[PDB]
RNA sequence: UUGUCUAGCGAGACUGCUAAUGCAAAUUGGAGGAAGGAAGGGAUGACGUCAAAUCAUCAUGCCCCUUAUGUCUAGGGCUGCAAACGUGCUACAAUGGCCAAUACAAACAGUCGCCAGCUUGUAAAAGUGAGCAAAUCUGUAAAGUUGGUCUCAGUUCGGAUUGAGGGCUGCAAUUCGUCCUCAUGAAGUCGGAAUCACUAGUAAUCGCGAAUCAGCUAUGUCGCGGUGAAUACGUUCUCG
RNA sequence: GGUACACGAAAAACCUUACCUAGACUUGACAUCCUUGGCAAAGUUAUGGAAACAUAAUGCCGAGUGACAGGU
């Protein structure tokens, strides 16, 4: 019954993910539903790309979809066979009059980004791997990545009925209630053959003191 | 000249992001152009939205957001067409939108 | 009766009154906000995801 | 359970110079409207000035003094058919109860206009009639009749 | 046709008592006949009573309102009409909710024991 | 020798002025008699009740321009403006003006209507 | 009242009623429009107005005009309340 | 008869100093100050209980249907009615009703909209028509003050219900839109057992704005401002 | 029951609407894959109908095919 940690500290310590503006209540809904199709399309199509987040840059028929991933080779493909396909797919799903010129950039220390960690947990769970060993291994790798404590809790069918047997782990100072904490959050819906598995990962990346405002 | 009283008014949804842009503009125009009176704060036209939390009745526990919109105001006494030629390169970010005259 | 209702809205109605509002991401046609073309709960979860550019939390 | 709470300070009325007049003007208040209750009370004072020629302050002080109750009955139940225990009442609460009784028995009578009805109430209270002196004497009679309970009580 | 106009009150209200003349058209008659408002019914000159009666005869007869309303109801009922069917059984007509409220026409009350809850 | 002041009671800002004049003080609010501007009650004396504890209208012109508020909030705003003006007039008035607690900007302002509450403090009702 | 060209007809029943009036007035005609108002020309014939389930016959009379044609057709049956 | 004003940055408030008593946290008082001892308010809600609510926001395992439990359209219904409960509005009145004159707000919103002014209209509104992409133009504030009338009655209180005539949106107003004018004027005279909210700009009260929306007896919800109280001795009883 | 009852519903005359009656349709109003292609697709006008609709012309889109689409 607690608020999402990503939305609580949004706009006061973390910049907006889709920075743009347009005419009042006329077609901002159209852009809001169209650009989001890119955001969901990446996370659905390219599981192994390990994309962390994407930033949307729209102003008067121009779009710049910034991408952050650990393995850009899958997005690029072999001799640029996949970048043209992905950019033409984005064009077909966004329109024809807007220049796109996307970029693909590396992420520093990926193992401390909640999104890809949750994606790996979902992949491990859907791969019939026992939950405890995979979760412990991911915890160990993220802690060794050089971050603060982790809070992973997973619900769903834990290889059987009586789903209300969720498992949670905490291994360090994770002050969710502190706005000045710079806490990153993400969620993934692991889809096992028996039901739906929900994985939530909270990652602390050090305090954000003296940052003034959104970076 | 040939373009007196260039009243450029700009608004956005953030304060620091707009303050940086207006400082950059007032500094870049501070060359050949002269008599640029400082930025004029505006009431920050604001709108508040209230959304109930749960998908079910729960009507007694509702949260609410608030889409802020800041606003400043620049006015130029003389265009000094070299000044506007230099001004073509201000390259404002996406958050700040300008309404010219 | 959800996909048919979703596709019906896009189709132009034979009278202007027959047209109604509905969000683009989900087929709910109730509590939609015309200012965003999105239902109350979607808008909540999208703002939590930060998709809307102007979002904060309240102090008023 | 809680702890003791502070009490605010009332400003003197800056025409007639009396705090008890302010307590009247706040206890007769309804709808939160000073410009109406003030007219009511000052018209009543003018009526006091006109008939039975006498300074309104003297009549006010006489009526208030005659109305203040000596004892107060506070309910303390032990079993079924609860018995009462008389208790001593502070002077601030004394004037509070006196002015409450004056106002509440004023706003229930004949002589339709509020002006004349409250003026008659205060005149009768000054003259010790059965308007509010009767109720004060009745609740006083309820005291010291159960005084056996009052002596041994908490 | 002068039916019990009370005394010790103004003429403007004295004309509001006959069946069919309310506050507004009584004032219209008052301004038409040049009768002065603020005259109590007593001490009123006859000279202008005939003027009031003439201008009232120009209006609808006060006793004729009941007959006209009854005739209109009979006209609406004799033809097969849902409103006539609605109006016949003493149930509200203009569409007010009848689930729990609207008891100003249905009668004072008739209570019946509800479902025997277990 | 004009003197300034400022009061902001109940979201109503009041600009006051003082000047010694041969008259009794020439009370004036918005270029019109306060006897008609404000409702003639104790409130028109609540503005000079600071002057009660000092030289009441010895020789002090009153020129005040106000914005916002109702009428009692205006009275408090102009009262605080006047007291600020007199403490500017003589720093020795600190002792007796603060004694009555006439300055200090009582800052009692309406609350925010919380969700589920009719008037920011009251719940609709309770039933079982 | 629409207050301007208020008397309204569904514009697809006028042709039928005119044709029937000019064609010996064949007694039964089937309409499903309750929105139409009856003109002074409507008098003479009958209609099978749709109450929702069946077709109930109604005979217009110059006794009435302007009552909503559908007002002649009741839609909900009686309460006839059960005791409990 | 100008430094209010809105918005960026900063200062200020931190038991900072003093007196008392305590090892020490710390409590009380006082000086100064705008605020003094978490300065008023909000967001911020742990492990878990109620197998609490939601397959009808969405996603989803399984089961089931598929030339039908799928799809379109016309008409009806969610608005019924012998009844009961809950939440609110109106009231039961001279602390008022009606009429005239008249002064003081914040916030929010608007180029299919806000609609100024003018003409017509008993009014709802219609026609003309500038101004505004908005600190500029528009959304007459009402309670409040004064004057006149009413004189305690089922009334110049209360307006329900009902009949007629108009105006608006909409293809379309009967099922089932609301607004205005005329017509009558239900019940009610402070309400049984028993209960409800509230510790200051709060309760009460008077208006204003917004969402959804072509329009909607929303008297609802979310906000804004004006007037503006009474009390708290105390834990014996009562609830958690 | 506290934690339902001016609640989901921040707008039920048509649509909304998930129900009933009736009129109609069957790889379907909308979607992927296969083959085979490029001239249509939204709207308009009479005509029968109440309207979906079947006709006639005006002004990314077809045809066949099964897993299926679809279920408030
Ligand atoms: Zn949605």
């Amino acid at each position: 019954q607690k608020v999402n940690s990503n939305g609580l500290r949004f706009g006061i310590n973390k910049n907006w993910i889709s920075r743009w503006t347009a005419n009042s209540h006329a077609q901002t809904a159209k852009w809001l539903i169209e650009d989001e199709k890119i955001r969901n399309l990446f996370f659905v199509n390219y599981r192994n790309a390990q994309v962390s987040n994407v930033e949307i840059e729209r102003t008067q028929a121009t779009v710049d979809v910034f991408v952050y991933a650990a393995q850009p080779a899958f997005l690029i493909g072999s001799e640029n066979k996949n970048i043209q396909k992905i950019t033409k797919q984005i064009k077909q799903i966004i329109g024809r009059t807007t220049n796109l010129d996307l970029t693909i950039n590396e992420i520093g220390s990926p193992m401390l980004s909640a999104r890809i960690i949750a994606r790996d947990l979902a992949n491990a769970i859907e791969a019939r791997v026992p939950l405890r060993t995979a979760m412990r291994q991911s915890l160990i790798k993220v802690l060794k990545a050089g971050a603060n404590g982790i809070k992973v809790l997973v619900s769903g069918r834990l290889n059987g009925a009586e789903i209300a047997r969720d498992k949670m782990y905490i291994e360090g100072n994770m002050p969710l209630s502190t706005l000045r904490a710079d806490i990153d959050y993400a969620l993934e819906k692991a889809q096992t053959t028996y039901g739906v598995i929900g994985v939530k990962v909270w990652i602390n990346r050090g305090m954000i003191y003296t940052k003034g405002l959104n970076r | 000249v040939k373009y007196p009283e260039l009243k450029i008014k700009l608004e956005s949804y953030d304060s620091t992001l707009l303050d940086l842009t207006t400082k950059k503009i007032v500094e870049v125009v501070k060359g050949v152009d002269v008599k640029i009176k400082g930025p004029l704060p505006l009431p920050t036209k604001k709108e508040v939205i209230t959304i109930i939390r749960s998908p079910h009745v729960d009507k007694a526990s509702r949260e609410q957001f608030e889409k802020n919109r800041h606003k400043r105001l620049m006015i130029l006494v003389d265009v000094n067409q070299g000044a506007i030629d230099s001004l073509k390169r201000i390259k404002i970010p996406v958050g700040v939108t300008l309404r010219f005259s | 009766a959800k996909k048919s209702l979703k596709v019906k809205q896009t189709r132009i109605p034979k009278f202007a009154v027959r047209a109604y509002t509905r969000c683009q991401r989900c087929g709910r046609a109730r509590a939609v906000l015309s200012h965003f073309g999105v239902c109350r709960l979607c808008f909540r979860e999208l703002a939590y995801a930060g998709a809307i550019p102007g979002v904060k939390k309240a102090s008023w | 359970r809680k702890n003791r709470a502070p009490k605010r300070t009332v400003l003197p009325d800056p025409v007639f110079n009396n705090t008890l007049v302010t307590r009247i003007i706040n206890v007769i208040m309804e709808d939160g409207k000073k410009g109406l209750a003030q007219r009511i009370l000052y018209g009543a004072f003018d009526l006091i000035e006109q008939r039975t020629k006498e300074k309104p302050l003297t009549v006010f002080e006489r009526a208030v003094g005659n109305v203040m109750p000596r004892l107060e009955l506070r309910v303390r139940r032990i079993a079924g058919s609860n018995y009462q225990v008389p208790t001593e009442v502070p002077q601030d609460r004394k004037i509070a109860l006196a002015l409450r009784w004056i106002a509440m028995f004023a706003r229930k009578r004949h002589e339709k206009t509020m002006l004349e009805k409250i003026a008659n109430e205060i005149i009768d209270a000054s003259n010790n009639t059965g308007a509010a002196i009767k109720k004060k004497d009745d609740t006083h009679k309820m005291a010291e009749a159960n005084k056996a309970f009052a002596h041994m009580r908490w | 046709l002068g039916i019990d106009i009370p005394n010790q009150k103004r003429i403007e209200i004295a004309l509001t008592y006959i069946f069919g003349i309310g506050l507004s058209r009584s004032q219209a008659i008052l301004k038409q006949a040049n009768i002065n408002p603020d005259k109590r019914v007593k001490d009123l000159t006859e000279e202008e009573f005939v003027a009031i009666r003439n201008v009232a005869s120009a209006y609808k007869i006060e006793g004729d309102l009941r007959r006209e309303i009854a005739l209109n109801i009979k006209h609406l009922s004799e033809i097969g009409a849902w409103r006539g069917l609605r109006h016949r059984k003493n149930l509200p007509v203009r569409g007010q909710r009848t689930r729990t409220n609207a008891r100003t026409r249905k009668g004072p009350r008739k209570t019946v024991a509800n479902k025997k809850i277990e | 020798q004009s003197y300034y002041g400022l009061g902001r009671r109940k979201s109503s800002s009041a600009k006051v002025y003082l000047t010694p004049t041969q008259d009794k003080g020439k009370i004036t609010v918005n270029r019109r008699d306060p006897s008609e501007y404000f409702p003639n009650k104790l409130v028109i004396q609540d503005m000079e009740q600071p002057l009660d504890l000092t030289d009441l209208k010895k020789n002090f012109d009153i020129n005040v321009v106000v914005k916002g508020g109702g009428f009692t909030g205006q009275a408090g705003a102009i009262r605080l403006g006047i007291v600020r003006a007199l403490l500017q007039f003589n720093p020795e008035l600190k002792k007796i003006l603060k004694s009555k607690k006439l300055t200090t900007r009582d800052k009692r302002v309406k609350e925010r209507k919380k969700f589920g509450l009719y008037g920011a403090r009251r719940a609709p009702q309770f039933t079982k | 009242r629409s207050a301007k060209k208020g008397a309204f007809v569904d514009a697809h029943l006028l042709k039928k009623v005119i044709d029937m009036n000019k064609q010996e007035k064949k007694r039964p005609i089937k309409t499903w429009s309750r929105r139409s108002t009856i003109f002074p020309e409507f008098v003479g014939n009958t209609f099978a107005v749709h109450n929702g389930k069946t077709f109930i016959n109604v005979y217009v009379t110059d006794d009435m005009v302007g009552h909503k044609l559908g007002e002649f057709s009741p839609t909900r049956n009686f309460k006839q309340h059960t005791a409990n």
